[PDB]
């Protein structure tokens, strides 16, 4: 999840914003 | 080109990025 793409590792913007719900 | 966020940081910037919000 987030924690994984956006923490363990580095992420996108668009990235981040693909684990908002919608 | 990059973002790197752990604990309250990153639920932080998800709460402003996400307009319907999160909930993992």
């Amino acid at each position: 999840g987030v924690v994984d793409s956006c923490c363990r590792n580095s992420c996108s913007f668009s990235t981040l914003r693909a684990y908002c719900d919608s | 080109n990059s973002l790197r966020a752990c604990g309250p940081a990153l639920m932080d910037m998800l709460r402003v990025a996400c307009p319907n919000g999160f909930n993992s």
